[PDB]
């Protein structure tokens, strides 16, 4: 019971926190972009919103043109 | 931290004894009194204040009351991006005489396996300029390659034309590990490497690392040098995003230094005199070396079969860690053809028609299955002869037997002992030519022409020399 | 935040039996101490570890770790949880990656289970069983015709290194979808996979492969690789069985995988050796094959009395250089009720699936197959069997048509990978060659011709199809269509 | 599907550093006059619970 | 989409004039056998 | 009797009070004090093959929350 309260009590003091944790870290950010990065690049590049919109011919239009037709 | 006594000693395993502070399984320990450094690992704990341990250097001249230290962690080595250029041993100490190597951070040998987790499932294709491989057991990125044979029939030969044609374009860095075999052809390797130009004395441009273990050493070292190599072939791939080429000689010899222990250490051998303990600790060992979601690891290994034998215990078990499969036989190395690689026991993870299309899976198995068809005519032809086939099995002979000499081919690192010229062979040109073979349009033309060279372009010429 | 508040928000200690450790040294540890323990009672170590404990002495106790074991140190201390090993059993394991002993690995969460039983059971008597009557479809041709499987039987699958003996039961595994996306639910089927020694790559690939198909909804694996423990890897097949054995007791059927039982006899042999027990021949316990006898008679068919749900089994083992009377597999031969083998030289003249149908059998008697499949696969028999005792010399009335037929009937039979078919278009490509329509044209094309015709069969005469599924067996009126619509599409066909 | 993947991964790995900056600063806050002063309260209460647990035969 | 074809018979196909024109039905044959197993591949009806 | 730091011998004799209402049926109770400064704090008791502990071993469950 008293740690459970001693580890309410300094869950509390890190919500006390404005933003973010305590301990920023000098390589946490690092990490976050590295990882981010990582899956960019295995997902493959993507804007915010964009929907382009291309439709092609008619692929390999087959006909009746002949000399014997 | 503590200190002890010693109360025995036999080869190479040693007891001690703690008054207090018993150390835990895996540390180390220093001898005192000793003009060269002598670790010992701890293995077991007896009971009534005993442990009994493993040195990792001789032990010709210890007496029974010895002190010994306790240092509290594992065996930890220099790692980090100044170990490019430089050699080292089982314990991390250069052998290259320069100096130390300073780096920031050390590691320790022995960790974990990567979780299930952490898994990738990516499959690519390797092209390495043998059409042996090429056509039939493709290799890929990422993946576990083994080679197989017995002795004089030429693994490292095959191993250093694959350094030779991979390592110099790729990119990333590696990392070479030798457990067990020859001095002399790791100086070689160390003196060619410095006029190839990998290895850069002045300033800091190398591309390799390496650590030896040879077999002039006690079974204590060489039971250890593997996963000091993987250690520094981690540190690459986790704490860097980088692509890194692992190349290990004769991980066979991890094996069997670990029974010539066994004995000493008080258990019950199990079969043909090998360890009970003999899939578990290759597992151990062997899970580490794989492709997480950070980096990339391609391994290339030689193992060693005892007296021409596949049944054997220790390179049975190896058959289940592998992604690729490379047999040598010494009957093809009789015949003349080098590569002595068999056609018939060799397999590849990607040989499907959706990975590498159906034009290469179709002409694969169709030598393939040329080649099958050949073998069960031997015992009619062995005592009957030739006259009693009609003419389909003569044409099928015939066939066949062209199609065996065009698997051969020179390499450029034997070019020295044989008088010839290397060759490198694209992909579509052996595809086209396999082809053209199993079309017939090759069937007025000797069968010598088509021994030892490269593109089909090259057997009409030679055919045309030996008219 | 406040979710990890809530977390730590909901401490009782009490007392316990206590003994000491004496030694400890590669996974196994001897312990002074406790007295009143029962054989086969599972203890706790201080760090958090487990074991269990098979020897009783005088003296000491030996108990085997199920971890790591570079934590444990002489003068720790060891409790008593006072229950027999068992594993978490329910329905709620479905779709979900679990170890040894029931924990989730997969990353999702905890899995909320009410009921748990033991692994070690005993299999059900005389009184209580029942005759084989209904079918167990794999979507093999070679299999589905020549070998039949019926549900509560047990079939060996046995060959030599990459054969193909894992694909076999990866298609049997995706096949059951077209039953269980139904309304009746007395032709539904469960799935269990076991993977025993692999590496963990292999059973990610595998995982992936299922999760593309949509089969994960109904299927339960249970790993213990390479790098576990030998006590997992021993304790891992009887903690599978106990998973398949809670739908057979309420009317539900199961079938279970167990792949590379050769490999969990050599972590017993470790567990064995190390215990300081006696060896035997190539150094196994005496006893090897008690431990498969037990685990393969949990098999069987219930009647109504109580329930009539059932469980069957699909074993694999694998032989050094096509060695077939060795020590191990001798043993597991003499307790299945079939085989079905696997041949190199067949893997490499082109016949895939490597089934050798010479020599495989299945001792069911074609009991529980459909009547439409009898028909035209007693035929191919007897064509088969004529076509194997000829033509093989390493007239024009006999033997050139026998052999004429024999070349054509081997080609129907090949078949490519994740892909099964349905019963009854099996029964018409099958109508199709034993009927004589494709004496005619060249055997290096027919294989199109079985693709061409299937889809135009699928597409165009969907009503047909039906209507043998519904029958369960052919008819006038049937076999007149066939003739017409065979014979119209070999002429239209013809390109 | 790519946003609400970068959005979850954020969230994991927040609520990991949370938990191990409570974990140490657990650690670090416990010191020893608090660890004499909850001693005795624990002494207290032990003692107490050894009581209940006696009161039980 | 859907579709409106007229259903032909290729037996009586063969026996329209196939002097010079042997190579097209060849062609067309290909052409009305793969679209229309492209076409049953995919539904017609819009995706979800 | 293990404990973090060493307890007075007040309460040693409260503990020997309580001990030997344990103890009930037996003889004069043999009472090893030992001060193990590892633990954070608390007390842990063996009494025959008895055994309660009651320490800073408590972190454990609080890090199970991790898990869940
Ligand atoms: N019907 C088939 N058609 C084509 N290839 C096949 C077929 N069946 C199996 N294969 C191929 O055979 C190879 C071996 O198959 P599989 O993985 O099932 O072997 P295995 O018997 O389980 O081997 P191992 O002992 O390595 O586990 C694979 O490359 C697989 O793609
Ligand atoms: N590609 C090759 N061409 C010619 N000779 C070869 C070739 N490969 C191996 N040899 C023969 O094998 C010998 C070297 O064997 P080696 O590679 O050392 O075998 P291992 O790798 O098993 O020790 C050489 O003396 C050479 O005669
Ligand atoms: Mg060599
Ligand atoms: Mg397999």
């Amino acid at each position: 019971q008293k740690l459970f309260v001693d580890k309410i009590r300094e869950y509390r003091t890190k919500r006390q926190t404005s933003g973010g944790p305590v301990d920023a870290g000098p390589e946490y950010q690092q990490d976050l972009d590295r990882e981010l990065f990582k899956l960019k690049q295995m997902y493959g590049k993507a804007d915010m919103n964009t929907f382009p919109n291309f439709t092609f011919e008619d692929p390999k239009f087959e006909a009746v043109e002949k000399p014997q037709s | 931290a503590a200190t002890g006594r010693i109360v025995a000693v036999i080869g190479a395993v040693v007891d001690v004894q703690f008054d207090e502070g018993l150390p835990p399984i895996l540390n180390a320990l220093e001898v005192q009194g000793r003009e060269t450094r002598l670790v010992l690992e701890v293995a077991q704990h007896l009971g009534e204040s005993t442990v009994r341990t493993i040195a990792m250097d001789g032990t010709e001249g210890l007496v029974r009351g010895q002190k010994v230290l306790d240092s509290g962690a594992p065996i930890k080595i220099p790692v980090g991006p100044e170990t490019l250029g430089r050699i080292m041993n089982v314990i991390g100490e250069p052998i290259d005489e320069r100096g130390p190597i300073k780096t920031k951070q050390f590691a320790a040998i022995h960790a974990e396996a990567p979780e299930f987790m952490e898994m990738s499932v990516e499959q690519e294709i390797l092209v390495t300029g043998i059409k042996v491989v090429d056509l039939l057991a493709p290799y890929a990125k990422g993946g576990k390659i083994g080679l197989f044979g017995g002795a004089g029939v030429g693994k490292t030969v095959l191993i250093m034309e694959l350094i030779n044609n991979v390592a110099k374009a790729h990119g990333g860095y590696s990392v070479f590990a030798g457990v067990g075999e020859r001095t002399r052809e790791g100086n070689d390797l160390y003196h060619e490497m410095i006029e190839s130009g990998v290895i850069n004395l002045k300033d800091a441009t190398s591309k390799v690392a390496l650590v030896y273990g040879q077999m002039n050493e006690p079974p204590g070292a060489r039971a250890r040098v593997a996963l000091t190599g993987l250690t520094v072939a981690e540190y690459f791939r986790d704490q860097e995003g980088q692509d890194v080429l692992l190349f290990i000689d004769n991980i066979f010899r991890f094996t069997q230094a670990g029974s010539e222990v066994s004995a000493l250490l008080g258990r019950i051998p199990s079969a043909v005199g090998y360890q009970p303990t003999l899939a578990t600790d290759m597992g151990t060992m062997q899970e580490r070396i794989t492709t997480t979601k950070k980096g990339s690891i391609t391994s290339v290994q030689a193992i060693y079969v005892p007296a021409d034998d596949l049944t054997d215990p220790a390179p049975a078990t190896t058959f289940a860690h592998l992604d690729a499969t490379t047999v040598l036989s010494r009957a093809i190395a009789e015949l003349g053809i080098y590569p002595a690689v068999d056609p018939l026991d060799s397999t590849s993870r990607i040989m499907d028609p959706n990975i590498v299309g159906s034009e290469h899976y179709d002409v694969a198995r169709g030598v393939q299955k040329i080649l099958q068809d050949y073998k069960s005519l031997q015992d009619i032809i062995a005592i009957l002869g030739m006259d009693e086939l009609s003419e389909e099995d003569k044409l099928t002979v015939s066939r066949a037997r062209k199609i065996q000499r065009f698997l051969s081919q020179p390499f450029q690192v034997a070019e020295v002992f044989t008088g010839h010229l290397g060759k490198l062979v694209p992909l579509k040109e052996t595809i086209k030519g396999f082809q053209q073979i199993l079309a017939g349009e090759y069937d007025h033309l000797p069968e010598q022409a088509f021994y030892m060279v490269g593109p089909i372009e090259e057997a009409v010429a030679k055919a045309d020399k030996l008219a | 935040s406040s979710i990890l508040e809530e977390r730590i928000l909901g401490t009782s200690v009490d007392l316990e039996e206590t003994g000491r450790v004496l030694s400890i040294g590669d996974g196994i540890a001897r312990v002074h101490g406790l007295r009143n323990v029962q054989a086969e009672e599972m203890v706790e170590f201080s760090s958090g570890l487990k074991g269990m404990s098979l020897n009783l002495e005088p003296d000491n106790v030996g108990v085997v770790v199920f971890g790591n074991d570079k934590l444990i140190k002489e003068g720790d201390i060891v409790k008593r949880t006072g229950a027999i090993v068992d594993v978490p059993v329910g329905e709620e394991l479905l779709g979900r990656v679990v170890d040894a002993l029931g924990n989730a690995i997969d990353g999702k969460g905890p899995i909320g289970s009410k009921t748990r039983r033991r692994v070690g059971l005993k299999a059900p008597g005389i009184i209580p069983r029942i005759s084989v009557r209904e079918p167990m479809q794999t979507g093999i041709k070679a299999v589905d015709s020549l070998v039949p499987i019926g549900r509560g039987q047990r079939e060996l699958i046995i060959g030599d290194r990459q054969t193909g003996k894992t694909s076999i039961a990866i298609d049997t595994i995706i096949n059951q979808k077209r039953f269980n996306d139904g309304t009746d639910e007395k032709k539904k089927l469960y799935c269990i996979y076991v993977a025993i020694g692999q590496k963990r790559s292999t059973v990610a690939q595998l995982v992936k492969r299922l999760t593309d198909a949509d089969a994960m909804k109904y299927t339960i694996v249970v790993s213990a690789t390479a790098s576990d423990a030998a006590p997992l890897q021993y304790l891992a097949p009887y903690s599978g069985c106990s998973m398949g054995e809670y739908f057979r007791d309420n009317g539900k059927h199961a079938l279970i995988i167990y792949d590379d039982l050769s490999k969990q006899a050599v972590a017993y042999r470790q567990m064995s050796l190390l215990l300081r027990r006696p060896p035997g021949r190539e150094a196994y316990p005496g006893d090897v094959f008690y431990l498969h006898s037990r685990l393969l008679e949990r098999a069987a068919k219930m009647n109504d009395a109580f329930g009539g749900g059932s469980l069957t089994a699909l074993p694999v083992i694998e032989t050094q250089a096509g060695d077939v009377s060795a020590y191990i597999p001798t043993n597991v031969i003499s307790i299945t009720d079939g085989q079905i083998f696997l041949e190199t030289e067949l893997f490499y003249k082109g016949i895939r699936p490597a089934i050798n149908v010479g020599l495989s059998v299945s001792r069911v008697g074609s009991a529980a197959q459909t009547r439409a499949m009898k028909q035209v696969a007693g035929t191919m028999k007897l064509e088969l069997a004529q076509y194997r005792e000829v033509a093989a010399f390493a007239l024009d009335a006999a033997t050139q048509q026998l052999l004429s037929r024999g070349v054509r009937l081997t080609e129907l039979l090949k078949q490519g990978q994740y892909a099964p078919m349905a019963i009854e278009e099996q029964v018409a490509v099958i109508y199709a060659g034993v009927r004589g329509y494709l004496d005619k044209l060249e055997p290096s094309k027919i294989t199109k011709f079985e693709n061409a015709f299937l889809s135009h069969v699928i597409s165009q005469h969907q009503a047909l199809l039906g209507k043998i599924r519904a029958d369960g067996k052919i008819s006038e009126e049937t076999d007149a269509k066939l003739k017409e619509i065979v014979t119209n599409f070999l002429a239209g066909f013809e390109a | 599907d790519y946003h609400i993947s970068v959005q979850n991964m954020m969230r994991q790995k927040e609520q990991e550093h949370m938990i191990r900056w409570v974990e140490k600063h657990v650690v670090q806050s416990i010191s020893a006059q608090q660890e004499k002063e909850t001693i005795a309260k624990c002494i207290a209460d032990l003692k107490l619970l050894a009581k209940k647990a006696q009161a039980q035969p | 989409r859907k579709l409106a074809l007229k259903a032909i018979d290729w037996v009586a196909f063969g026996e329209i004039i196939p002097r010079n024109q042997k190579a097209i039905a060849n062609s067309l044959k290909s052409w009305n056998e793969t679209l229309s197993t492209r076409l049953a591949a995919l539904p017609e009806k819009p995706p979800a | 009797v293990t404990t973090a730091s060493p307890l007075d011998e007040a309460t040693l004799t409260e503990l020997k009070t309580v001990l030997k209402s344990f103890l009930s049926k037996g003889q004069i109770l043999k009472l090893e004090v030992k001060v193990d400064p590892s633990i954070m704090g608390g007390m842990i008791v063996r009494i025959g093959e008895k055994y309660v502990d009651m320490s800073a071993k408590t972190k454990i469950q609080k890090l199970s929350r991790a898990m869940r």
